[PDB]
């Protein structure tokens, strides 16, 4: 509508602009308990597909894997590489960004200290074991996974990490020219 | 100009704008609904006049005899509203009817007739509305809500291009009667029209036409236009037919009108027109695509040469030149305007008679059964064109003929084809562009059924199967001496009746939790029900807030959940029209001035005026102060002259309904805030003493005694008499009625049960020798105080932080608040106990119990009953019974311990009514029901005893008061006809009899004055006599059961954290804490805090009207404090009337003015003694208080214009800092309280087939353990923990008994075993055909 | 089975049964009175309506309804949708030594306990009272126990302070996103009737204290004991498993 | 169709 | 399967037409099929027709004399000792289905309420199994033969 509301609630909003107050209102309630239902549903979902995994070895010996790098999205960079590799297990040395001498070897877990090694030495390709790409047959192995992220360190045999991904996934489904470089 | 129960306190009004009507009667929607229903109406169009005179008379088959209908009426109910209560039965009248069989004589030709006989027959109970808009069914009072659904008529609707991807729209027309079948065209994707008859399968529309015997010329001729041609090769040519593109351009007077190719254009159909065109030549090719109109044949041969609708080609142009034919008829079919939609489907139809489409029509109704001409016929034409199998009522005809732009605004309620024919052409006339679609959701198109509505029409449904049923009895036997009343049975009827009332979706208990709650259930309007959409199968369309709910409905007050939007309120001044829909006042306006005269407009006769907003400036004379007005016209809002408007509204009010109309500062709030305050004002309990609202809006008063809660009076008079529990009121002499004794008696309510369990208790709030007015209330509901609505307290408030015990929402709450009993509540439940007759021998209520050890029978009186006024507590037997057993069959070990002690055994078990566990109440009713063979001990005598004498105390009275009249009567219409001066009390009463005075015109009767007298003595014995039998009838119980008793205890509940708390402005929290009182902050002068509310709750919901009302409440708090002072030092009333006069006299010109200058010293100090707790003080909805009006009543007391005060710790004695706000505000207990939700198991009773816990608090159920929790456990590796949850401690039956001995035993290990609800899973499978088994 | 006032109720597959065995019978009858082929027929028609309505009812045509106006239900309907033996009683049952309250906040506890009313946790752990009384001596046997706690002596208290003493109690609020929906805690006996849950704990249930509830759970055996002080304590679950990220962060 | 009434009828 | 009783003992020599003897014989079997399939706790034919016949003087009496027979009332227009007519009246109607929706939240049935009554309560069974013990240690305590004569009595 192209007259807005001019009135703040300090001031008083009349009985014609309350009425489009409501109209808002309205819709949004019933677009909240749509989500409800929506999210339950895809979460349903979504651990009946992936219920059944669970780690069930520690190193499949596997070289593949994926190579990460920060996202960016045309302009600036909305995902730096710490928040993407930060975690995983490294499949292929990190060798010095002039290729002379490796950084971090292989097979170790991407912590705090590395990560910082990493933006010190500034660079911006590391290849890091995946899921899928795991060589282990009924499950997955440790190393390829990853680490735990709810207590800090490389996951334990036995855990479901499928249940854990369908509810991560799913608990927060409520809650939804021309060129210019600017540097030199 | 203030009544006497408005000068004991006035309530300071803000308002600035005037008011020109006055509320409505609030619940009048109900009540004239249900008066329309039971009404003799002459002219049979209301109620059962309607269907009596609509059923009947039953002409049976061959016209040997006939049922004619007469009149009706209703009975005296047997029992009263509140005996029906006591008793648990429907309060209902009996309906009588008189009917008149009359037999023929099947010998002459007509008009025989062997005998009339006339008869009065009984035919069903219908239930009566209560002088509150209740029912009372089966002891329970239930609220019938109006429903709002689609009016009958027809609807032209389009799918917006949402079914095919082609991007087209596709447009459908739906005829709805008001019973019948749905006749709905629409068109093909391919332009092809289609309709279906039921929502079936669909069919070429034309079949229908076929079907109503018409032609494929005539169709053709009703619906498309001609292009006439003569042979040579000569057309006919309108100019604007040729709008436009032509192939060949023109041959016209020979020389040239337009060139090839070249598209025509105005200028060239204005010369076309002018030259006066008329025939032209075109190349015979060029009538090769038209479509010939009728039939050409031979007459050498009389053979066909072209069929109707049969495309033209240049041989069949050849055929028709040499078979003499001249003139050729084609349809004009363009491409934009007039399209060819007809054509197509009359190609796609396979059927060319009637007969064939009747028989097609046959096949897809009813397939199967082969087609019969007899068979196919009587279908389609009972199908619709029937009365008895079809109604299009009465709106449905006017909306009907309104929607189809006819002047006729009467007719036939069943279709044509005329009617059929026009909503084609008008379905035709949207496809071409001509026309728009309506609107679903128009509150014009949406129209509401009420009580008396719905009941007609379950009554008719009822009547239908009595007039078959009659139909089918006369058409055998054929004999005389036949009554009318072996034909009718009043089972069906008030079969159908029952099951509306009693067991109905629309029909629901009443909420009693307080008069708004009451007031909001009664005037409410419900999309669902019967006849209206579901909840899953609706969409956010039909749940939005239109433009046309301005006024009419709430657009705030509806429930948030699956039905948002699917429930809503009825606004203020909403009333429906005479044909269901609802309409709104609107004040007129005549060439510039306001007049006074107000019109109710209905939603599609608003659309066509300009209508100003209620809140604006007008001069002291009508007219408009602005030049240019701020209304909203057709369908939006804008600035319009002042000289073109039309019209006004009537109030700031009339968009709210009466909930949304009670929180203050409302424009304050934000939407959902406001949405839900109301939803939980409609929540709280009535408390034990009511307190009037500091900050109101002036609308409770009329929700309270617009409400049956309080008790009002009905004439004015003198108060002669007061008590608790009853006023009589001495008339005054203008309203006498000379007939009367003059005085009128009100039994107020005690403490009685509503259906929420709470209390309903009604308390006198005059005093003796008092004046009153008709209309004045005499007594105080529950939640009213001095007839103002008043749900909570008014408390003293602080915003701030304090220690995290006001966190997320919770409220910490001061000691002094519990010491004062402020938010304490009474809750009355009934507890029964049944003694029925088992086939080992019949319960019986005794007082001696086995294994009770005397301690728990001390309550018990002599024949097993607690005493009345007993202090009871959970456990305590209340009525002692014991049912009789077998042999039990010892085990081989009780049998030594029998043998060794020598005990014996029962032969009774203990089934004893006793207090449920954590109840602690008193004993404040017993009552005793015996079957009519029963032998009614001790207690049930006593009762009866206790009874009796009441009643004939009140027979009495009553009694006495119409011999006084009558006495009275004696003496005035006797004032002449002997001189009798000092004898007026010389002799006795039974003597007032012979008195007398000068001889005049008031002589005349002392023989009918005394036949009268003895008359009404004997009237009243009988009465006695009635009131005796209808006390010592045995009742009516259930089969089987001997006796029943009831038990009525009284909780008292207390404040504690767990309850839940809530302003107006939906904040609401949970207690947390009873703080000390010496541990709450305070001010310089001592005084504490009563709750600690938190400030980090108002910025991110943004409804800071609470701070407001906070500030205000303050203020007015502050005048309040300055009188009582002033009435503690004993001030003399000239002080007193110059403060309170100048704080009645505030604000920017308000409305109010209140004079003091006539108030006598007495109303003076009686209203100073009303105002030493706080003045009261209104804001209206979107007119209220501005804050510069605030901060002037906080500057005439003493207080700070900022509303913040500095205060200090109670702990530390420390001020803190950056002063905080306090003030005064309104809070309400809401009806959730933790002592209703607490609740605990470790084992208990467990399900029947699958042997898992039960569930609820009231069958001592478990707690589910759903999917969800079953994920999160398998997220985690806790694989014991499911295991447990899942076998020992749900339904391993075996292992469940193993784990509570093993628990016992002090070993925590489980032998866990397999769930039984995976047996039972085994077990169905293989009651298929499948053998599910477990390998090994 | 029998309810009271001698009314019965029963399922709907007695009904269906009956059926079949009522048309079987007459089958056989009219098989022995050599009736024409045309009722015979009619006959096997309907008994294999029948059955099917048995088996699986409102799928071959119309369903058959009760003395109601709703269809019956069959074999099949027991066991598929959302009321059906999988989903309802499979996974999802009902739960003992399980109770609800509302809860309020209670900010002077620390992150590994609750609080918990002591009416409550007299009725969830009543069978391990009942132990402790037996065992020392309190009581002679075990009517004798339930017969003190029902009374509230006060060597009662005494001995439920001992039992609850390091026991962990579950929690969970009703839409369980996510694992952090249950969490195990230390209980504190508190009066009244409202669970306390501390603070920092409110953002994992997604938990505010205007009018929500929660259900407590007690764990029975020794293995449940040290799953829930080991896996599930309020203590461990400090970061969140979407992201590494604390989920204890002060509101 | 799929009644047995109606097959029983025809 | 009236119809066909009747074709087999139908005669033309009585000369009446084969409906008015057919008709007959099809409502006794279809009335004698409604007493036997139609209850799912079956009731004899005699006292369906005592049923029925009480209905039809309840209908007379209802229609006639006003309100509604009572059971005494009832009595007095029928003959019998109206200990009988509490009986007739007391015969169970329909049993009520356990799929009825009085949940109305949670599609909860009626079945969902009905608990078991034959099991025993675990502290029942924990009481047993004391006495078991206590007795076993009393019999214990006495000497051999007595205590043999005893377990066996
Ligand atoms: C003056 C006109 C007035 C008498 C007409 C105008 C519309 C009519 C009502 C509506 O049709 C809706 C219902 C239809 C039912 O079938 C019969 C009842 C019903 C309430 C009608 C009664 C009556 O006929 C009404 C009030
Ligand atoms: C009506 C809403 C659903 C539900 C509340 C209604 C629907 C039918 C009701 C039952 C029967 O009517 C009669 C039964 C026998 C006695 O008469 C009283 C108990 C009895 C089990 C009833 C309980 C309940 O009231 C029922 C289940
Ligand atoms: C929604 C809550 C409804 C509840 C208040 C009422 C309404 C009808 C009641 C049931 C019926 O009486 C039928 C049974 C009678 C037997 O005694 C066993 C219990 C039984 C299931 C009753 C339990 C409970 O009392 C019910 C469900
Ligand atoms: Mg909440
Ligand atoms: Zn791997």
């Amino acid at each position: 509508i192209e007259t807005p509301i001019t009135a703040n609630f300090r001031e008083g909003l009349n009985v014609l602009q309350y009425f489009i107050s409501t109209h808002g209102a309205r819709k949004g309630l019933a677009d909240t308990a749509l989500k409800t239902a929506n999210s339950g549903y895809l979460t349903r979902r979504l651990v009946d597909v992936a219920q059944d995994l669970v780690v069930t070895e520690d190193d499949c010996g596997t070289h593949e894997g994926i190579m990460m790098t920060p996202v960016i999205e045309g302009g600036d960079v909305k995902e730096p590489l710490r928040d993407r590799v930060l975690g995983r297990v490294t499949a292929e040395d990190v060798l010095k960004p002039g290729t002379a001498d490796i950084l971090v070897p292989r097979n170790t877990l991407l912590h705090e200290q590395w990560c910082d090694l990493l933006e010190e030495n500034s660079v911006d390709a590391v290849k890091v074991r995946s899921v899928v790409s795991c060589d282990t047959d009924f499950g997955v192995c440790a190393h390829c996974y990853g680490r735990d992220l709810a207590r800090g360190h490389i996951i334990n045999k036995g855990e479901a990490i499928g249940v854990i991904a369908a509810q991560s996934i799913g608990e927060p489904g409520t809650q939804l020219s021309s060129i210019q470089v600017k540097n030199k | 100009v203030y009544s006497y129960t408005e000068k004991k306190r006035i309530r300071k009004d803000f308002g600035k704008r005037p008011q020109v009507l006055d509320v409505p009667y609030l619940l009048s929607i109900q009540l004239d609904s249900f008066q329309k229903f039971i009404e003799q109406d002459p002219e049979g169009q209301y109620g059962l006049e309607a269907a009596f005179r609509s059923v009947f008379p039953i002409q049976s088959y061959s016209g040997n005899s006939e049922l004619q209908y007469v009149s009706y009426r209703l009975g005296e109910p047997v029992f009263d509203v509140q005996e029906c209560q006591i008793r648990g039965v429907t309060y209902s009248a009996p309906l009588r009817v008189k009917l008149r069989l009359v037999i023929y004589e099947r010998e002459a030709p007509e008009g025989t007739v062997k005998d009339i006989k006339e008869q009065e027959v009984y035919m069903g109970e219908i239930p009566l509305m209560t002088d509150n808009g209740t029912f009372v069914i089966n002891g329970t009072e239930r609220v019938i809500v109006s429903q709002l659904h689609r009016s009958p008529g027809v609807f032209f609707d389009s799918d917006k291009g949402k079914t095919h991807s082609s991007g087209k729209v596709l447009y459908n027309a739906r005829i709805i009667p008001y019973r019948g079948s749905w006749l709905d065209f629409e068109f093909d994707p391919k332009d092809n029209l289609f309709v279906r008859i039921d929502r079936r399968r669909k069919l070429p529309a034309t079949i229908i036409l076929r079907a109503l015997n018409y032609t494929t010329e005539q169709i053709l001729d009703l619906f498309f236009e001609k292009v006439i041609f003569e042979i040579k090769l000569q057309m006919e040519l309108v100019p604007e037919r040729l709008r436009g593109t032509a192939s060949f351009d023109i041959e016209a007077n020979g020389k040239v009108y337009v060139e090839k190719g070249r598209r025509i254009t105005a200028r060239h159909i204005r010369q076309l027109e002018k030259d006066d065109v008329k025939l032209i030549e075109v190349p015979v090719e060029y009538i090769a695509g038209k479509v010939v109109a009728k039939d050409y044949i031979d007459e050498s041969t009389g053979e066909l040469i072209c069929a109707a609708n049969m495309e033209l080609s240049l041989d069949l142009l050849a055929k028709l030149s040499q078979s003499g034919h001249k003139r050729i008829e084609t349809l004009f079919t363009n491409d934009l305007d007039h399209g060819p939609y007809i054509s197509e489907t009359l190609r796609v139809d396979p059927t060319n008679d009637r007969l064939s489409a009747l028989v097609e029509i046959y096949r897809m109704m009813r397939p199967g059964e082969p087609p019969t001409r007899e068979a196919a016929e009587s279908l389609f034409e009972n199908l619709f064109f029937s009365e008895d199998r079809y109604d299009l009522s009465a709106v449905g005809r006017m909306k009907f003929n309104r929607s189809l732009l006819r002047e006729e605004i009467e007719g036939s309620g069943i279709l044509s084809k005329d009617d059929i024919i026009d909503v084609m052409k008008k379905l035709i006339d949207i496809r071409n562009g001509k026309g728009e679609v309506d609107d679903i959701d128009h509150l014009g198109n949406r129209r509401i059924r009420s009580v008396g509505e719905m009941a007609e029409n379950q009554f008719r449904v009822g009547l239908v199967r009595v007039e078959r049923a009659v139909k089918e009895r006369l058409s055998l036997g054929d004999l005389d001496t036949l009554m009318p009343q072996d034909m009718i049975n009043a089972k069906p009827i008030s079969a159908a009746v029952k099951e509306f009332f009693g067991s109905s979706q629309l029909s629901q208990f009443m909420d009693q939790n307080n008069p708004l709650s009451e007031i909001t259930h009664k005037r409410r309007i419900s999309a669902l029900g019967p006849g209206g959409l579901t909840r899953e199968r609706a969409g956010f369309e039909v749940r939005d807030v239109h433009p046309t709910h301005y006024g009419r409905v709430c657009p705030i007050e509806t429930p948030e959940g699956p039905n948002i939007g699917l429930i809503n309120s009825l606004s203020v001044y909403a009333q429906t029209n005479e044909y269901g829909f609802l309409e709104t006042p609107y004040r007129k306006v005549t060439d510039g001035v306001v007049t006074d005269e107000i019109h109710y407009l209905s939603a599609i006769e608003e659309g066509n005026y300009v209508i100003a907003q209620a809140n604006s400036n007008l001069d002291e004379e009508g007219h408009f102060v602005e030049d240019l007005v701020t209304c909203r016209s057709k369908g939006e809002s804008s600035l319009f002259s002042r000289d073109q408007v039309d019209y006004m509204d009537v109030s700031t009010q009339q968009v709210v309904s009466v909930g949304a109309s009670l929180i203050p500062f409302l424009e304050h709030d934000d939407a959902n805030r406001a949405l839900m305050g109301a939803n939980m004002q409609r929540q709280a309990v009535p408390t034990l003493r009511a307190d009037k609202p500091l900050v109101g809006t002036g609308m409770e008063r009329a929700v309270a005694v617009d409400s049956g809660v309080t008790a009002v009076a009905k004439r004015g008079g003198v108060v002669q008499y007061v008590d608790a529990s009853r006023i009589v009121i001495k008339v005054n002499e203008d309203e006498m009625y000379p007939g009367e004794a003059g005085i009128d008696i009100y039994n107020l309510t005690k403490y009685t049960r509503s259906n929420q369990n709470t209390c309903i208790n009604q308390m006198p709030c005059v005093s003796l020798g008092e004046p009153v007015e008709r209309g004045d209330v005499l007594a105080d509901g529950p939640s009213t105080d001095l007839g103002e609505l008043a749900l909570g307290q008014n408390m003293r408030v602080a915003f701030m932080p304090w220690n995290g015990y006001n966190f997320e929402d919770s409220i910490l709450v001061s000691e002094r608040v519990v010491q004062e009993d402020r938010f304490t509540t009474i809750h009355i439940q009934e507890l029964a106990c049944v003694s029925r007759d088992t086939k080992l021998g019949p319960e019986e209520i005794t007082a001696d119990i086995p294994n009770v050890g005397e301690a728990a029978l001390s309550k018990l009186d002599e024949s097993g009953i607690v005493y009345i006024g007993a202090e009871v507590t959970g456990g305590d037997i209340l009525v002692g019974k014991v049912t009789p057993k077998g042999e039990t069959q010892l085990t081989p070990e009780e049998k030594l311990l029998r043998a060794i002690f020598g005990e014996k055994a029962s032969d009774v078990k203990d089934s004893s009514l006793r207090v449920p566990n954590g109840v602690s109440g008193t004993v404040i009713d017993v009552q005793v029901f015996t079957r009519d063979g029963v032998e009614k001990d001790k207690r049930a005598l006593e009762i009866e005893e206790m009874q009796l004498k009441q009643a004939k105390k009140d027979l009495s009275e009553e009694l006495q008061i119409l011999e006084a009249g009558l006495f009275s009567r004696i003496r005035a219409v006797l004032v002449a006809g002997g001189v009798e001066a000092e004898k007026l009390d010389k002799l006795p009463r039974d003597r007032w009899l012979e008195l007398g005075l000068t001889d005049e015109e008031k002589q005349n009767q002392l023989e009918q004055l005394a036949e009268q007298y003895d008359e009404l003595k004997h009237e009243f014995e009988k009465k006695l006599e009635a009131k005796r039998r209808k006390i010592t009838q045995g009742d009516d119980l259930a089969p089987g059961v001997l006796k029943i008793v009831k038990v009525y205890l009284a909780v008292k509940r207390r404040i504690q954290p767990g309850d839940k708390m809530a302003g107006r402005h939906g904040n609401k929290g949970v207690i947390s804490k009873i703080n000390p009182i010496e541990d709450m902050p305070y001010d310089e002068n001592g005084t504490p805090v009563d709750i600690v509310l938190n400030p980090l709750g108002v910025p991110s919901r943004m409804n800071i009207g609470q701070i407001l009302e906070t500030h205000l409440g303050m203020a007015a708090k502050g005048i309040g404090d300055k009188i009582n002072a002033m009435l503690k030092q004993q001030q003399e009333v000239a002080k007193l009337r110059e403060f309170i006069q100048r704080a009645y006299d505030l604000g920017a010109d308000v409305r109010q003015k209140v004079d003091l200058s006539t108030f006598s010293d007495e109303e003076v100090m009686r209203l100073a003694e009303n105002l030493r707790k706080g003045m009261p003080i209104a804001t209206p909805v979107f007119d209220g208080a501005k804050e510069a009006e605030i901060k002037e009543l906080l500057k005439l007391g003493d207080l700070p214009t900022s509303g913040q005060i500095r205060l200090y710790d109670g702990r530390t004695g420390e001020q803190f800092e950056r002063p905080v706000t306090v003030g005064y505000m309104y809070m309400l207990k809401l009806n959730h309280l933790v002592d209703d939700k607490m609740h605990a198991r470790s084992t208990g009773s467990y399900s029947l087939v699958t042997q898992q816990p039960l569930g609820g608090k009231a069958q001592f159920g478990g707690q589910r353990f759903g999917e969800m929790e079953v994920w999160a456990l398998e997220a985690y590796g806790a694989a014991y923990t499911l295991q447990e949850m899942l076998t020992v401690k749900s339904d391993d039956v075996n292992g469940r008994t193993k784990m509570y001995k093993n628990i016992v035993d002090g070993n925590h290990q489980m032998e866990p075993g397999m769930p039984e609800s995976f047996n039972v899973l085994l077990k169905e499978i293989r009651s298929l055909g499948i053998n599910i088994e477990l390998e090994d | 089975v029998p309810l009271d006032g001698g009314r019965f109720a029963t399922s709907d597959l007695n009904d269906l049964y009956r059926r079949v065995i009522n048309r079987n019978n007459r089958l056989k009858r009219l098989l022995d009175l050599a009736a024409p082929d045309i009722i015979v027929r009619n006959e096997k028609r309907m008994l294999q309506e029948a059955v099917d309505a048995l088996l699986d009812n409102g799928r071959r045509g119309r369903a058959i309804t009760g003395s109601n106006k709703r269809p019956l239900k069959s074999l099949a309907d027991m066991i598929k949708g959302k009321q059906g033996r999988f989903r309802q009683n499979l996974l999802g049952k009902r739960v003992d030594y399980s109770g609800r309250s509302v809860i309020t906040v209670g900010p002077y506890l620390r992150l590994h306990q609750c609080g918990l009313p002591k009416k409550m946790a007299l009725e969830l752990f009543k069978p391990f009272i009942y132990g402790k009384l037996e065992l020392r001596g309190l009581a002679t046997t075990i009517k004798a126990a339930k017969k003190m706690v029902e009374r509230e002596e006060a060597v009662v208290w005494d001995i439920l302070d001992e039992v609850i003493r390091e026991h962990p109690v579950l929690l969970n609020r009703a839409p369980t996103l996510h694992r952090l929906g249950i969490q195990a805690f230390e209980p504190v006996l508190i009066e009244g009737k409202a669970i306390q849950l501390h603070p920092l704990v409110c953002a994992a249930y997604n938990a505010d204290f205007d009018g929500d509830q929660m259900a407590v759970h007690v764990p029975l055996t020794l293995e449940a004991q040290l799953e829930a002080r080991a896996l599930m304590m309020s203590t461990n679950n400090i970061l969140s498993p979407a992201n590494g990220e604390p989920i204890i962060v002060p509101s | 169709t799929t009644d047995p009434v109606r097959m029983y009828m025809r | 399967i009236g119809l066909m009783k009747a074709v087999d003992k139908f005669e033309y020599r009585r000369g009446y037409k084969f409906s008015t003897y057919a008709t007959w014989w099809i409502r006794q079997a279809i009335t004698r099929s409604i007493a036997d399939q139609a209850r799912t706790i079956r009731i004899p034919v005699h006292m369906i027709e005592t049923i029925n016949k009480l209905n039809r003087i309840s209908r007379q009496m209802l229609q006639e004399m006003g309100r509604e027979p009572t059971p005494e009332e009832l009595a007095e227009r029928m003959l019998m000792p109206e200990d009988k007519i509490r009986k007739v009246l007391k015969i169970a109607k329909e049993p009520i289905s356990m799929e009825t929706p009085i949940g109305d939240d949670e599609d909860s049935h009626l079945g969902d309420f009905i608990e078991d009554t034959t099991l025993e309560l675990p502290l029942d069974s924990a009481t047993t199994e004391s006495l078991r013990a206590a007795t076993h240690d009393v019999l214990a305590g006495l000497t051999a033969r007595e205590a043999k004569v005893l377990r066996m009595r």
